[PDB]
């Protein structure tokens, strides 16, 4: 994570990350869209700051201090890679929207009226599709699950790096398995904020069939994804 | 310290959510309350034992019964809720909850927690229940059920006014501990 987004999203909410007088000139049913908007956001950066301790510290960590055996370290971290490559992309777009919302003179205050096309764009064609690959290759968890679990009470090396990478307090939630179960539960996250976006955002009809649609879309994904997953085991 | 895994099941307005961020910032949210539960390692000491307490949620996952018991591999302690303003939800304890949670958590022990007790006495919910023929569920229904069910105990909260939830979790907390 950068310290620009870490700062940005700092604030428990929308009404204490912008400034007070900003905050003053909104009606209280724009506070409580930009609220659940802001969280969006903030929980899509942690999900990514996620990927990125199991890409560059976990599996990278491993591959250049560890001897592993090949396929072993693929196995502990199935498609992380890909799943790096869709959430921050995603993160991404998601940032600029919020930094074009920003007022003149201002780097805190500002407000996003236009999410649901972005969240159609992103649940929908061919990053869609890439999406549900991916989460359904989630029947390879329990297979890393179990083979994390074996590695660290059979081997010296592999419980020394794990017990020194994850000693900083930063990443006392972030261990290798709550690493993996923060990733396959993420998914069913999204209807949960679409859907109180959607309860405060009736001010402009365009803007609710723009959430509605976008809800209908990440179910549909869910659905998908919980039909095409099967667990594997060696 | 020990680590130990506790994971929240119950329906969608059980109020799992709540509880579980209620305990974790130690305060009821007076400006927002998030919508989603990431995850959160308490540092808990019950009985003189220091315990790293690893917090799940499963709310989101109702719908999605393969994606759903990703989250029991490893599972100390079960938290089972259900909200005292919605007898439904306690009727769906015995047929539904308890038949999964016993099939990928076997021994492991299940609390049977009586959420939103607050609302057991309030003007609102005591109307808007009776206009269904039903009324708040009793201590003694709730007690019940966790004999049928065979949990490892029964204990209420209320994650509005914070009472009973620092119980809930140290009791959790040496039902985790118990071998
Ligand atoms: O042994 C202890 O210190 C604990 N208490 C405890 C209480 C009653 C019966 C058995 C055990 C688990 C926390």
């Amino acid at each position: 994570s950068m310290e620009m987004d870490e700062k940005d999203f700092a604030a428990d909410s929308w009404s204490l990350a912008v400034d007070s007088s900003f905050l003053q000139q909104h009606k209280k049913e724009v506070m409580k869209q930009q609220d659940v908007i802001y969280e969006l956001i903030q929980t899509e950066l942690h999900h990514v700051r996620t990927l990125k301790i199991m890409t560059r510290l976990f599996r990278t960590g491993m591959l250049e201090e560890l001897h592993l055996e090949p396929g072993v370290v693929q196995g502990l971290f199935p498609c992380v890679d890909e799943l790096s490559d869709i959430h921050t992309r995603f993160l991404s777009q998601l940032l600029e929207r919020r930094r074009q919302a920003l007022c003149p003179g201002s780097t805190r205050n500002f407000v996003i009226h236009r999410l649901g096309d972005l969240l159609i764009s992103q649940f929908s064609g061919p990053s869609a599709e890439q999406m549900c690959k991916t989460y359904s290759e989630c029947s390879r968890h329990s297979k890393a699950l179990k083979l994390y679990k074996e590695l660290y009470a059979r081997d010296k090396r592999f419980q020394q790096f794990i017990r020194k990478v994850t000693r900083p307090a930063v990443l006392k939630r972030h261990g290798v398995q709550e690493c993996i179960l923060l990733v396959t539960q993420r998914i069913t996250k999204y209807p949960l904020l679409i859907s109180r976006i959607l309860q405060h955002s009736h001010g402009i009809e365009e803007e609710r069939q723009d959430l509605t649609t976008a809800l209908g879309l990440v179910k549909e994904l869910l659905s998908n994804v919980d039909e095409g997953i099967y667990q594997l085991e060696k | 310290a020990i680590r130990k895994k506790l994971v929240i099941v119950g329906d969608g307005a059980c109020g799992k959510t709540c509880l579980l961020i209620v305990f974790s910032k130690d305060q009821f949210p007076e400006v927002y309350v998030p919508t989603v539960f990431e995850n959160y390692v308490a540092d808990i000491e019950v009985d003189g034992k220091q315990v790293e307490l690893a917090l799940w949620d499963t709310a989101g996952q109702e719908d999605y019964d393969r994606l759903r018991p990703l989250s029991y591999p490893d599972t100390d302690v079960i938290l089972m809720c259900f909200s005292i303003d919605s007898p439904d939800s306690l009727e769906n304890i015995p047929e539904k909850w308890t038949p999964e949670v016993k099939h990928f958590c076997p021994n492991v022990p299940i609390i049977l927690v009586g959420n939103k007790k607050d609302l057991r006495n309030d003007e609102h919910t005591r109307r808007e229940l009776a206009k269904m023929k039903q009324e708040p569920v009793k201590p003694e229904e709730g007690r019940d059920m966790a004999n049928r069910i065979g949990a490892f105990g029964y204990m209420e909260c209320s994650a509005k006014t914070k009472d009973g939830v620092r119980e809930v979790f140290e009791m959790a907390t040496r039902a985790a501990l118990q071998a």
